[PDB]
C-alpha cells in the first residue's frame, strides 16, 4: 500500500551534438592544422574566394535574412506540428548548421585562450541555477533561454547567495557562467558565403566566465594523447572504406597522405595493415583493397571509437604546444592539461588549488588560477597582570580584551600591540574562501553595464 | 497516410435502444448510419452484424433488401469427415476474414435501390436505418438478471456489453472495425430506476409520457470508432469524484462505500497520466462501472471503464489494494492509447499495446517504486523466455503465413489464442522498454505527446477524415515521429526485435588471467532451439572488482566467443577499506571467501535487461552469495537466489539467512530467500545442526519476547513484514526429515500459529494471513503409505493428517458463518483437501467441488473447485466428469467461467497426444469438433479455447486415436 | 564538399545603423539595392554604402572569440561559426582593443596579458635565407654602441 523498496540503501542519491559533429567530418573537425592555422586556432580570417560570385572584385549588396528565416524557421515548426509538437531533433545535415535560420544569439568569451573550446556543430545547454531564499521565495526569476534548476550544491568554486539566478553554459567540454548583455544598437551579422553577403540582427549576447573543465585536455606525445591521434586516424580510414564505390572497398593512400600530412606512412601502413592489403599487379593495382574476412564496422561503432569531446581536447592540446613553442615554468603551468588535471583533482577533493597565482586568465585579481597545491618574555611575565591591563588601556586595546582578564591572552595582546594550531580546518577555509570572493568578483564584472572609459 | 478499405466514409451513427426486456432478455431498436460514398456505382454496402435479428432496412427512406449469411457460425460443414486442426485453423481464418472489415466485406450486405444510383455515382449522401433486435443474446450483451423477487431494480439485474477488440456487431449493426471513426448520438430508453451508462456525454434525460420510463441521450463529438462504444443499463449507485468533477463512479447497489474506498486513489493516475505526457484527458467525462461476471477484469472503452466488483475492497483489505490499484491505472493508460489514438490495421497493434503497457510501467515506477519496477520488468521477461522457448515465438507486427510454428493464424484478433494475445502485449510493452533504452525517456514522452497533439488537432475538425485519419496511428508513422524527434532511426532494433520473433539465449563463463590481469568471459548463444534467434549487437557485462563496478561493452558477432576484458588492482585487500558499490556508496566485505589471485567479486551479463535474453551464467559459489549480500539491484538479487538452490554449502545459508534477518532489503527478495532456504534445508539433511530452518528466525522476528511459542497478536501495519510473516511458514512447511516425511516440529509450530491467532486490534483483517496458513498446513501433506491399496478410511488416518483435517474443518465450517473478503479461505481450503485427496489421505470423491461449482457460488470459490474437478479427471481417468465440464462449458451462464474451465483444462490436461487414454474415443474427438466447429460460436474466446484443447490433446494432425 | 561560413560583425555609424536596422526588420529586397559592400584588395578596407552613400571601412581582429550560437527550442544551442572579425565604418590599427559587450572594455590590456606577441618569426627566416644567399657571414654579441 506503500513504497516499500528500501532505495535509500540501493540507490543512495546527456547532450546531442548534430550528425556532422558525433561523425567528425573533415570541415568542421579538421584532420591536420599547421601552424599558421593553429595560431590562428577560434580565430579564422576572412579568406578570399578565388571562384565565385564574391571572388570577382567590386560592390557586393547584401541580402536581409526574414522571409527566408520565416520559411527555414517555420520550416522546424511545420515539421514540428506535422509530427506533433515537442522540442524535436532537427541538425541531421550540414545544411542545417548555417547562420541563415534559426533564433541565434552570440557568446563572447572572456579569456584570450580557454582550457577547452567547442567546434562548430557541438551542442550545449544552458542552465540557469537558482537558490531559492531562507524560507519563503517567489520562484526563479523567469529567464528567456535555458531551463532553470535549484542548486543547493553550488556547480562552481564560489556558493550562489540566497534568492540569485546564474546562468551558464553546461556541456560535456566545461561549465562557465554566462551573462546575458544586450547588442550594441551599431552592430548588425553579415554571413558571407561564396555567394553573397547576408545581414541578420542580433538581439542577445552572452558574456562567458571563466570555464570550470570537465574534460582533461591530455598533455602532448602522452598515453591518451597518442592513441586519440590512432583512434582519429583509424576512423579516418574506416569512413573511406564506407565511402568507396568499389566492391571490393578500395581506397588510396594519398587520401591519407592528403588529411594527415604530418604522419610518417609507416604509421598510417601499421592502420592499414590489419583490415586492408596492398594490390600492386592487376585489377586494384596500386590501392588498398579491404580484407574479405574484415567486417567493417557499423556506424555506431565508428562513433564510439572517437568522441568529439576528445577531439575538442586534442586541439586544445596542440594549439597551446603552438603557443609554448612560439613563447620560447610559469607558462607551462597555464597549459591547459596542467590546469584541465588541477581542476579535476580539485573537483574529487584530490588537492586544492591557489586561486590567485600565475594561471590567472585575466592577469590581474579577477579570475581563478588552476594549479595543484598540497591540501596540507621575562619583562612581559612580570607586567603582573594589573599593570599590563593599565598599559592596554594606554595602547587603546578595546574593552572586551581588557575585560576577559585572561593575564595569558593579555600578556600575549600587548606583546603583538608593542609589535604593531592545525593546517586542516584554517588552509581549506581560507582556500574556500578566496575562491568565493574571486567567483563573485568575477560575477559583478560579468554583469556590470556600467560604460568604462577609452 | 490512410486509404479506406470500405468504399464508402461513415461520417455519423445514431444507436437508439428500445424496450430492453430483462424477463425475455431482449432489446428492440434501430441504428441510423450516415456515410458519404467514395466511389461511384457504390451498389451493396456491407455492414457487421452478428445475433441481430434485421427487421427492415430502408437507404434515404427507400426499402432496400438485404442478405445476411454468418460464415462463422459453423466453421466447416457437418459431413466433412476431416478430423485434423491446420484444416480448421485455415477454415476458421478464411472465414474470420471473409467477415472482416477490415478489409471490403461484411456480413450484411445491403443492396442500393435503383433510383438512388444517380445519388451514388455523383458522390452524396446516404442515411441507412436498420432495425433490428436481440432476442435472447448469447454473448453478444450480457443479462445480468438475479433470481431475487421483486422489480428488477429492486433485485439488482443489469446489463452490459462485453468482449473483446471488434465485439460491438454482437449488439448492433456497425462497421466494427478500429479505422472506421465516426461521432455518435447514443439514446437509451431505460426503466425508471435504472441508470444506462455509455460513451460521450449525457446530454439530457428526459421522461416518458407515463413516467415509468427514461430516455438517456449520449453524444460523442470525438470521433471514435464502432469496437470503442459501449453500455451498461442497471440501478447503479452514483458517486461524482470528490477530487475531479468529470469523473463519475457507478457501482451496484450496497457497494458505495467499498466504491469510495476503491476509487479515491483514481486521481493520482488522472495526475500522473496528465504530466508525464503533456495533453490533457481527451474525453470530457470519465465513467467507472463496477458490474458482475464481467467478461474480462478490466475493459476500457471510450471515455468510459468496465471493471468487475470484485476489485471492491474496504480500508481494512491490504493485498487487494495494489491490484485494484494497477487495473484502475491500466485502464486509464488503455483510454489515453487505446480508445484516443486508434490502430491503423491489425498491425500496428504493438504500438498502441506498447505505449499503454510502458506508460503504465512508469505509473508502477512512480508508484510502488523503481524496486518493484525492476522486479515486474524481470517477471515479465520471464514469461516471455518461458513461452516463446516452449512454443515458437510472439511476432509483433507481421507482414500480410508469417509465423507458421504455431497451430492458430495471426492476421486476425478473434483466431489468436488468449495466451498468445496476453504474451503479445507483454512482448509490445517490453519492446518499448528497449526503444526508450536506444532513445532515451524525454525524447519517447516527446514521441507520445506529438502522437496525442496530432490527434487532438484531428480531433476537433468536422472534416469527415480529411483530417480523422491522424488519430490512426501505425508502424511507419511512429517510427517516422520518432526520427522526427530524436534523428536516430531504431530500424535494427525494429528488426531484430519486432519483425523476427525470437528471445536469445546466453551461456556465459569465466576465468581470470592472473599473468595480464584480464577477466576472459567465454559467450556462447543457442541460436538452434526452436525459440531462439542470434544476437549479433553490442552487450554489456558489469564486474564488480575490489576496487569497484565497473561496466564493459562487448562487441558479439557471429564468430566470437572469447571476449577480453581487463581488471584492476587488488590493493582494497592489502589495507582494509570498503569496496564502492554500483550505487555511490561503499560497504565492509567479508573477503575470506574470496580468492586470493583474482580481484573480482561478481560479473552480471547485460544488467539492464536490454535484450529478450535468458542468461546462464557460471560463476563460483561465493561470488553468488555476495552478489546476493551486497548488490544494489533486485533482479541480480533474484537472480543469485535461483542460482544459490545448486549450492547447498552452509555459507550459501549463512547468505540466505542474512538476507531473511535484513530489512532494508527489498520485501519481494526476502520472500524469494524463504522458499530458496527451504529447498537448501531439504538438501542438506543428516548436516543441519540446529533446529528446522527459519524457526527461530520467526521467534525471534514476529513472537513475543517471554513466550517463544506464542505468537504476537496481529498488527499488520508495516506491509513488509506482514508479507514476510504470511510467507514464512508457506516456505516451512517444505522442511522435510530423513524419511521424507515433514516434521512434526513445524507443523505443530504452523498449528500453534493458527490456534494462537488473535486480529482483534489491528486495523487490517486477516483473510490472507490465514489463507496462507491453509496454504502452509496444505504443503506439509506427504504421500501416505496405503498397504494392499487399503481404502483409506478416518481409523486408519495419520496421526498429524487428523489434526489437519480439523483445522481445515473448522475453517471451512466458520466461513460458511463468519465469510472472509473474498472467500480465500474456502478457496485455501478447497485447495487444501485437494491436496490431501492428491496422497492417499481422504478418499478419491470429486463430489465435494461438484457441489462448489455450482452458479451459486461465487467465482473464485467456483473456479477453485473447477480447478479442483479437472485435477481429479486427469488423475482418475473419469469419464462422467470430463463429460460435466464438456457440458459446463457449453451451457454455464458466466462465460469467464467457461473460459477458464477451457483454461484449466488446457493446462492439467486429461491426456496428451502421447498418452494411450480410455479417454481417447471417437466420441470425443466428435464432441470437441463440434466445440470447435458450433458450440462455442457465440464467444470469439471460447473458441480459440476449444482449438488450445483439440491441439493440446490430439496435435496439429489427424487424431490417430480414430476408429 | 561543406566550406564553413564566415561571419562577421557590421558596426555603421548609429544614424546609418538606425536606417539600415530599420530597412533589416521591414524585410524587403528594397535594402539589398541599398546597403551594398566593397572590400579592398588591402583585405583590411572598404566601402560600406548605405542608401548609395560612400562610409570609409576597416576590418579589424576583435581581442575575444565569439561564437554564433542557434537554437530551435531555447533550450539547447548549436554552435555555428567563430567571429573573430569587425568592419567598423565611419598591423597595430587593424586590431580592436575593446570587446563588444559593455564590461569588456580595454579588455586587450587589462583583462588580458599581452601573450600574444612570441612577424618576427617571418624577420628571423629572411635573415636565414640571406646568410643562405651569402658567403661569409660573421656575428657578435654587442654592447652600447
Amino acid at each position: 500500500p506503500w513504497n516499500l523498496s528500501n532505495d535509500e540503501y540501493y540507490y543512495p542519491k546527456i547532450i546531442q551534438h548534430s550528425i556532422p559533429a558525433v561523425e567528425l567530418r573533415q570541415p568542421f573537425f579538421p584532420t591536420h592544422m599547421g601552424p599558421i592555422k593553429l595560431r590562428q586556432f577560434h580565430r579564422p580570417p576572412l579568406k578570399k574566394y578565388s571562384f565565385g560570385a564574391l571572388s570577382q572584385p567590386g560592390p557586393h549588396s547584401v541580402q536581409p535574412l526574414l522571409k527566408h528565416i520565416k520559411k527555414k524557421a517555420k520550416m522546424r515548426e511545420q515539421e514540428r506540428q506535422a509530427s506533433g509538437g515537442g522540442e524535436m531533433f532537427f541538425m541531421r545535415t550540414p545544411q542545417d548548421l548555417t547562420g541563415k535560420d534559426g533564433d541565434l544569439i552570440l557568446a563572447e568569451y572572456s579569456e584570450e585562450n580557454g582550457p577547452l573550446m567547442m567546434q562548430v556543430g557541438m551542442a550545449t545547454k544552458i542552465k540557469n541555477y537558482y537558490k531559492r531564499k531562507p524560507g519563503k521565495d517567489p520562484g526563479a526569476p523567469d529567464c528567456k533561454y535555458g531551463e532553470t534548476v535549484y542548486c543547493h550544491t553550488s556547480p562552481f568554486l564560489g556558493s550562489l547567495h540566497p534568492g540569485q539566478l546564474l546562468q551558464a553554459f553546461e556541456n560535456n567540454l566545461f561549465r562557465a557562467p554566462i551573462y546575458l548583455h544586450k547588442m550594441p544598437e551599431t552592430d548588425f551579422l553579415i554571413i558571407r558565403t561564396r555567394q553573397g553577403y547576408y545581414i541578420r540582427e542580433l538581439v542577445d549576447i552572452f558574456v562567458v566566465g571563466q570555464q570550470c573543465p570537465l574534460f582533461e585536455v591530455p598533455g602532448p606525445n602522452s598515453k591518451r594523447a597518442n592513441t586519440h591521434i590512432r583512434d582519429f586516424l583509424q576512423v579516418f580510414i574506416y569512413r573511406l572504406f564506407w565511402k568507396s564505390k568499389d566492391r571490393p572497398r578500395r581506397i588510396r593512400m594519398e587520401d591519407i597522405k592528403k588529411a594527415f600530412p604530418s604522419h610518417s606512412e609507416s604509421s598510417i601502413r601499421k592502420r592499414l595493415k590489419l583490415c586492408a592489403d596492398f594490390k600492386r599487379t592487376g585489377m586494384d593495382s596500386n590501392w588498398w583493397v579491404l580484407k574479405s574476412d574484415f567486417r567493417l564496422p557499423t556506424e555506431e561503432e565508428i562513433r564510439a571509437m572517437v568522441s568529439p569531446e576528445q577531439c575538442c581536447a586534442y586541439y586544445s592540446m596542440i594549439a597551446a604546444e603552438q603557443r609554448l613553442k612560439d613563447a620560447g615554468d610559469d607558462e607551462v603551468r597555464t597549459a591547459p592539461w596542467n590546469t584541465t588535471r588541477a581542476f579535476i583533482a580539485a573537483m574529487k577533493g584530490k588537492c586544492l588549488l591557489e586561486v590567485t597565482g600565475v594561471a590567472d586568465p585575466t592577469g590581474c585579481g579577477e579570475g581563478f588560477s588552476y594549479v595543484k597545491i598540497p591540501n596540507k618574555d621575562a619583562d612581559l611575565r612580570r607586567l603582573s597582570l594589573k599593570n599590563a591591563k593599565q598599559l592596554l588601556r594606554k595602547f587603546g586595546v578595546p574593552e572586551e580584551e581588557i575585560k576577559k582578564l585572561s593575564r595569558w591572552e593579555v600578556i600575549d595582546v600587548v606583546r603583538t600591540m608593542s609589535t604593531e594550531r592545525f593546517s586542516v580546518a584554517e588552509h581549506q577555509e581560507r582556500y574556500k574562501e578566496e575562491c568565493q570572493r574571486i567567483f563573485d568578483l568575477q560575477n559583478k564584472v560579468l554583469s556590470s553595464t556600467e560604460v568604462l572609459s577609452t | 497516410g490512410f486509404e479506406s478499405p470500405r468504399p464508402y466514409k461513415l461520417t455519423h451513427q445514431v444507436v437508439c435502444i428500445n424496450n430492453i426486456n430483462f424477463q425475455r432478455k431482449s432489446v428492440v431498436g434501430f441504428v441510423e448510419l450516415t456515410i458519404f460514398p467514395t466511389v461511384a456505382n457504390l451498389n451493396r454496402i456491407k455492414l457487421n452484424s452478428k445475433q441481430c435479428r434485421i427487421y427492415r432496412v430502408r437507404i434515404n427512406d427507400l426499402e432496400a433488401a438485404f442478405i445476411y449469411n454468418d460464415p462463422t457460425l459453423e466453421v466447416c460443414h457437418s459431413e466433412s469427415k476431416q478430423r485434423n486442426l491446420n484444416y480448421f485453423s485455415n477454415a476458421y481464418a478464411a472465414a474470420v476474414s471473409a467477415v472482416d472489415p477490415d478489409a471490403g466485406n461484411g456480413e450484411l450486405c445491403i443492396k442500393v435501390p435503383s433510383e438512388l444510383w444517380k445519388h451514388v455515382d455523383e458522390l452524396k449522401v446516404l442515411k441507412i436505418h436498420i432495425n433490428f433486435s436481440l432476442d435472447q443474446p448469447k454473448g453478444g450483451l450480457h443479462f445480468v438478471v438475479p433470481s431475487v423477487e421483486g422489480s428488477m431494480a429492486e433485485r439488482g439485474a443489469h446489463v452490459f456489453s462485453c468482449g473483446y477488440q471488434n465485439s460491438t456487431r454482437f449488439w448492433f449493426p456497425c462497421v466494427d472495425s478500429y479505422s472506421e471513426l465516426c461521432t455518435w448520438k447514443l439514446e437509451f430508453t431505460v426503466d425508471a430506476a435504472m441508470v444506462a451508462v455509455s460513451n460521450g456525454d449525457l446530454v439530457e434525460t428526459v421522461y416518458t409520457h407515463d413516467m415509468r420510463k427514461k430516455t438517456f441521450h449520449y453524444m460523442l463529438t470525438i470521433p471514435t470508432a464502432a469496437s470503442n462504444i459501449s453500455l451498461a443499463i442497471g440501478p447503479f449507485e452514483i458517486l461524482v469524484d470528490p477530487y475531479m468533477h468529470e469523473v463519475t463512479h457507478f457501482c451496484l447497489p450496497q457497494l458505495l462505500p467499498l466504491l469510495k474506498h476503491t476509487t479515491s486513489y483514481l486521481h493520482e493516475v488522472f495526475e500522473f497520466y496528465e504530466e508525464i505526457l503533456t495533453c490533457r484527458y481527451p474525453y470530457s467525462c470519465f465513467k467507472t462501472v463496477f458490474i458482475d461476471e464481467a467478461y474480462v477484469e478490466v475493459a476500457a472503452y471510450a471515455s468510459m471503464s468496465i471493471f468487475s466488483t470484485n476489485l471492491l475492497h474496504s480500508a481494512m483489505i491490504i493485498d487487494e489494494t495494489p491490484l485494484t490499484r494497477r487495473c484502475l491505472a491500466q485502464s486509464l493508460a488503455q483510454q489515453f492509447f487505446g480508445c484516443f489514438i486508434s490502430r491503423m490495421s491489425w498491425s500496428d497493434e504493438w504500438v498502441l499495446k506498447g505505449i499503454s503497457g510502458y506508460i503504465y510501467g512508469l505509473w508502477m515506477k512512480k508508484t510502488f517504486g523503481v524496486n518493484e519496477y525492476r522486479h515486474w520488468i524481470k517477471e515479465e521477461l520471464d514469461k516471455i523466455v518461458a513461452y516463446e522457448l516452449k512454443t515458437g515465438g510472439v511476432l509483433l507486427h507481421p507482414i500480410f503465413n508469417p509465423a507458421s510454428h504455431l497451430h492458430f493464424s495471426i492476421k486476425h484478433p478473434h483466431t489468436l489464442s488468449w495466451e498468445y494475445y496476453s504474451m503479445f502485449q507483454c512482448k509490445a510493452h517490453l519492446v518499448m522498454r528497449l526503444i526508450e533504452n536506444r532513445i532515451s525517456m524525454e525524447f519517447m514522452l516527446q514521441v507520445f505527446n506529438k502522437l496525442l497533439s496530432l490527434a487532438s488537432t484531428a480531433s476537433s475538425q468536422k472534416f469527415q477524415s480529411h483530417m480523422w485519419s491522424q488519430m490512426l496511428v501505425s508502424t511507419s508513422g511512429f517510427l517516422k515521429s520518432i526520427s522526427n524527434v530524436s534523428g536516430k532511426d531504431i530500424q535494427p532494433l525494429i528488426k531484430q526485435w519486432v519483425d523476427q520473433s525470437g528471445v536469445v539465449k546466453f551461456y556465459g563463463s569465466f576465468a581470470f588471467n592472473r599473468k595480464r590481469n584480464v577477466l576472459e568471459l567465454e559467450i556462447k548463444q543457442d541460436y538452434t532451439s526452436p525459440g531462439t534467434q542470434k544476437y549479433v549487437g553490442p552487450l554489456k557485462v558489469t564486474v564488480q572488482e575490489l576496487d569497484g563496478s565497473f561496466n564493459h561493452t562487448l562487441q558479439i558477432e557471429e564468430n566470437s566467443l572469447k571476449h577480453d576484458i581487463p581488471c584492476h588492482s587488488k590493493s582494497r585487500r592489502n589495507k582494509k577499506k570498503k569496496i564502492p558499490l554500483m550505487n555511490g556508496e561503499e560497504v565492509d566485505m567479508d573477503l575470506s571467501a574470496m580468492d586470493a589471485d583474482s580481484p573480482l567479486l561478481w560479473i552480471r551479463i547485460d544488467p539492464d535487461m536490454s535484450v529478450l535474453r535468458k542468461v546462464e551464467f557460471e560463476q563460483a559459489d561465493f561470488m553468488w552469495q555476495y552478489q546476493l549480500r551486497y548488490e544494489r539491484d533486485v533482479v541480480a538479487q533474484q537472480e543469485s537466489i535461483l542460482a544459490l538452490e545448486k549450492f547447498p554449502t552452509p555459507a550459501s545459508r549463512l547468505a540466505l539467512t542474512d538476507i531473511l534477518e535484513q530489512e532494508q532489503c527489498f520485501y519481494r527478495v526476502r520472500m524469494s530467500a524463504c522458499f530458496c532456504l527451504a529447498k537448501i534445508a531439504n538438501s542438506m539433511v543428516s548436516t543441519w545442526t540446529g533446529p528446522p530452518a527459519m524457526k527461530s528466525l520467526f521467534t525471534r522476528m514476529f513472537c513475543c519476547k517471554s513466550c517463544p511459542n506464542i505468537v504476537k497478536t496481529n498488527n499488520f501495519m508495516s506491509f513488509q513484514s506482514y508479507f514476510l510473516q504470511k510467507t514464512m511458514p508457506v516456505a516451512m512447511a517444505l522442511l522435510r526429515d530423513v524419511h521424507n516425511l515433514c516434521p512434526k516440529e513445524v507443523l505443530t509450530f504452523i498449528l500453534d500459529l493458527i490456534k494462537y491467532n488473535d486480529n482483534r486490534k489491528n486495523k487490517f483483517s486477516d483473510n490472507y494471513y490465514r489463507a496462507e496458513m491453509i496454504d502452509a498446513l496444505a504443503n506439509s501433506v506427504t504421500p501416505a503409505v496405503s498397504v494392499n491399496n487399503e481404502v483409506r478410511t478416518l481409523d486408519n488416518l495419520n496421526p498429524d493428517v487428523r489434526l489437519i483435517l480439523e483445522e481445515i474443518t473448522r475453517f471451512l465450517n466458520m466461513e460458511k458463518l463468519l465469510p472472509s473478503y473474498r472467500h480465500t479461505i474456502t478457496v485455501s481450503c478447497l485447495r487444501a483437501i485437494r491436496v490431501l485427496q492428491k496422497n492417499g489421505h481422504v478418499p478419491s470423491d470429486p463430489a465435494l467441488f461438484k457441489s462448489y461449482a455450482e452458479y451459486g457460488h461465487f467465482v473464485d470459490i467456483r473456479i477453485a473447485a473447477l480447478e479442483a474437478v479437472v485435477d481429479y479427471t486427469k488423475v482418475d481417468r473419469s469419464y462422467e466428469e470430463l463429460q460435466w465440464l464438456l457440458n459446463m462449458i457449453q451451457n454455464d451462464p458466466v462465460p469467464y467461467v467457461r473460459h477458464k474451465i477451457l483454461n484449466m483444462l488446457t493446462k492439467n490436461p486429461p491426456f496428451t497426444k502421447n498418452m494411450e487414454s480410455p479417454l481417447c474415443n471417437e466420441a470425443l474427438v466428435d464432441q470437441l469438433w463440434k466445440l470447435m466447429n458450433s458450440g462455442t460460436s457465440h464467444d470469439w474466446r471460447l473458441r480459440c479455447g476449444a482449438v488450445d484443447l483439440y491441439f493440446t490433446l490430439f496435435g496439429l494432425s489427424r487424431p490417430s486415436c480414430l476408429p | 564538399p561543406h566550406e564553413l561560413e564566415s561571419q562577421f560583425i557590421l558596426r555603421l555609424p548609429p544614424e546609418y545603423a538606425s536606417t539600415v536596422r530599420r530597412a533589416v526588420q521591414s524585410g524587403h529586397v528594397n535594402l539589398k539595392d541599398r546597403l551594398t559592400i566593397e572590400l579592398h584588395p588591402d583585405g583590411r578596407h572598404g566601402i560600406v554604402r548605405v542608401d548609395r552613400v560612400p562610409l570609409a571601412s576597416k576590418l579589424v581582429d576583435l581581442p575575444c572569440v565569439m561564437e554564433s550560437l542557434k537554437t530551435i527550442d531555447k533550450k539547447t544551442f548549436y554552435k555555428t561559426a567563430d567571429i573573430c572579425q569587425m568592419l567598423v565604418s565611419t598591423e597595430k590599427k587593424f586590431i580592436w582593443n575593446h570587446g563588444i559587450t559593455l564590461p569588456l572594455k580595454n579588455v586587450r590590456k587589462r583583462r588580458f596579458r599581452k601573450t600574444a606577441k612570441k612577424d618576427v618569426e617571418k624577420e628571423v627566416k629572411r635573415l636565414l635565407s640571406t646568410d643562405a644567399e651569402a658567403v661569409s657571414t660573421r656575428w657578435e654579441i654587442i654592447a652600447e654602441d
